[PDB]
């Protein structure tokens, strides 16, 4: 069957994709080195970093990929994890092929398998109940501490659970999105002196402007030109008719200071101006000018700050010079310069009115790499809290959830009717490659400790797996890692569908 | 226990004999060996972990 | 032969690298280019010069110098 041989085809790309990143999994999990043409390699042990760095080429491989990378965005953590889940999901889909039962109700049971194991993880958590500062901070030990991530997470950590708190304290559904909690890099500076900042801090642009202070500092948005039209040339005439360019650029002074006198009676006090490769350049005198009067202004934002900055500040975007009316500022309440923190000057502004209390983290450091270390350190902490908040679970990790979930939807299989049992069945086999392999990347033989496992999940004792401590089977408590469910049931929904969309395929053509 | 003083007979370096290296012989300073062993192990567990190229 | 082929490539620099390893040992010659002939007996010297073509030996030697 030219289909069955196609979707075969798939499901093997898939399968390869998934051994390549399997023994990478767990904090214990081996390192692979990959090459490429530029003529070195590079050695990790993240499974994420390897398929961002691989040369992925089949369409079935391309969606793998595409999941890591959902999976990395959405939930906090546990690419490593969905891949190779989904790996084995595809083996057991191709079993069950060998069995003859058709893709679709292969599918339909992988949608009741999901929503069993969501019913056992919601079961498998303990209610954290998480509602004010101690229990946050406490869960985000628990959870930063249980990973590989140790030496500064009880350090850098809290501003950062601090922060993401202050904005949305209350048990909102909906929690905050890394697009609304941004992070600003200061190469200069210590570890310890990190902080949670409010509004917006960058670099240094403008000079003898009063550049001290300004108290309630009006600040408006530029995606407009302040210079001379620009063309072929920057003028419309011969570059050396020496008489004529003053005797036109006296008019287009005038020109740009009638704009900037707009920019004063709009009532400024600081200003916004975007990206610069898509527009012309500004005018130095202009600004100039601008300063007598006790204005500043700020250049080169990067967009996605700008609208980041716009909504967080309570204003709108500001395609041209006409709206000229005062509402259209942002109202701050303070901008002023921090100068002691090492080399480099920053315009730090806040406390404008805003939707939400929008706050930004201070990373500082005293090199590349400890500023590299110190932004995914804070990346992660910031995405596991807000996976976190989402919904509020301690699970145990390390082999845990996925051993109890498949005894338990094992026993739902037994209890269900039709092939979707029998595919049940194989979901349950198909997960218990997971703590399997966590073994296999421990001292431990996957076998032994996966039967064990299960032994102990059929005897009570609902949370066990294996640590990063040590290797054996201990996890009853104190040791164990733990994780928020969240984490583990974003890889389940994620990769079903994923698994879905792969069995669902026959063939893929060209247009 | 009673032979402690044999705790550092090794081989002498220019030559094929083992000779007591503190009452004579030669002599490295503890902190280089040391490091060298630390960065032996590490080198044989960088390189040991790796599992294939792709 | 995915990890051996790493264990063989260190084991191939070491056994370079061994018959010097003492004030005794014997003289290596060492050419990282045509007519550049080096001869030294101290290991460490040829290891910042031999030309190492395996990423597992690339490491090995990063990590001793």
């Amino acid at each position: 069957d030219k289909p069955a041989q196609i979707r075969f085809s798939n499901i093997s790309a898939a399968k390869a994709v998934a051994d390549a990143i399997r023994t990478s999994l767990g904090p214990k999990g081996m390192d692979k080195m990959i090459q490429d043409g530029k003529g070195d390699v590079t050695i990790t042990n993240d499974g994420a970093t390897i398929l961002k760095q691989m040369q992925v080429l089949h369409p079935a491989a391309r969606m793998l990929v595409e999941l890591s990378k959902a999976q990395d965005i959405e939930a906090g953590d546990g690419t490593t994890s969905v891949v190779i889940i989904a790996g084995s999901l595809l083996d057991s889909c191709t079993k069950l092929l060998q069995k003859g039962i058709h893709p679709t109700i292969i599918s339909e049971s992988f949608q009741k398998a999901l929503e069993k194991g969501i019913e056992i993880l919601t079961d498998m958590s303990r209610p954290v109940e998480l509602s004010d500062r101690e229990t946050l901070l406490n869960s985000a030990t628990t959870s930063l501490n249980s990973k590989v991530v140790s030496q500064y997470s009880s350090l850098l950590s809290p501003m950062s659970v601090n922060a993401v708190m202050k904005v949305i304290d209350p048990a909102t559904a909906t929690s905050v999105d890394l697009r609304d909690i941004k992070i600003v890099k200061k190469l200069g500076g210590t570890i310890d002196d990190c902080e949670l900042v409010e509004g917006l801090v960058l670099t240094q642009k403008v000079s003898n402007s009063g550049i001290t202070r300004v108290e309630k500092a009006k600040i408006g948005l530029i995606q407009f030109c302040l210079s001379a039209p620009k063309t072929d040339m920057d003028n419309q005439i011969v570059v050396s008719d020496y008489a004529q360019m003053d005797r036109v650029l006296r008019e287009e002074r005038a020109y740009i200071l009638n704009l900037v006198k707009q920019i004063k009676k709009t009532g400024c006090n600081v200003l916004l101006i975007q990206k610069s490769i898509l527009r012309d350049a500004l005018s130095d005198l202009a600004l100039h000018f601008l300063n007598k009067m006790k204005i500043m202004v700020i250049k080169d934002i990067e967009r996605e700050d700008i609208e980041f900055i716009c909504k967080t500040i309570g204003t709108k975007p500001v395609a041209h010079i006409d709206q000229f009316t005062a509402d259209m500022l942002g109202s701050a309440e303070l901008a002023e310069e921090v100068n002691l923190n090492g080399s480099g000057k920053l315009l730090k502004i806040t406390g404008c009115a805003s939707p939400g209390k929008t706050v930004t983290i201070v990373v500082r450091g005293s090199n590349k790499l400890v500023i590299e270390e110190a932004e995914r350190s804070i990346h992660d902490a910031l995405c596991v809290i807000r996976c976190l908040v989402k919904k509020r679970a301690l699970i145990a990790g390390g082999g845990a959830p996925e051993i109890e979930l498949a005894l338990r939807l094992t026993e739902y299989s037994r209890t269900l009717s039709g092939m979707e049992s029998y595919c049940v069945r194989a979901f349950a086999d198909a997960m218990e490659v997971i703590p399997s392999t966590l073994a296999e990347n421990a001292g431990l033989n996957p076998i032994s400790t996966v039967t064990e496992l299960r032994n102990r999940h059929a005897q009570g004792e609902k949370t066990a797996g294996i640590n990063v401590r040590k290797g054996g089977i201990s996890n009853i408590l104190e040791e164990l890692v733990v994780q928020p469910l969240l984490v583990s049931v974003s890889a389940l929904t994620l990769a079903t569908e994923t698994v879905r969309s792969i069995l669902k395929i026959d063939d893929v053509v060209n247009t | 226990p009673e032979r402690k003083n044999l705790k550092w007979i090794g081989l002498d370096l220019s030559n094929g004999k083992p000779r007591d290296n503190k009452q004579a012989g030669v002599f490295e300073p503890t902190i280089v060996k040391v490091k060298s062993l630390k960065f032996a192990t590490e080198a044989a567990i960088t390189i040991l972990r790796i599992d294939d190229l792709i | 032969t995915i990890r051996s082929q790493n264990v063989m490539a260190a084991a191939s620099i070491a056994n370079i690298v061994k018959s010097s390893l003492g004030p005794v040992g014997l003289d290596k010659m060492l050419v990282d280019d045509i007519g550049d002939v080096t001869i030294t007996n101290d290991g460490a010297t040829i290891l910042k010069l031999l030309e190492v073509e395996h990423p597992a030996a690339k490491v090995l030697c990063e990590l001793a110098d």
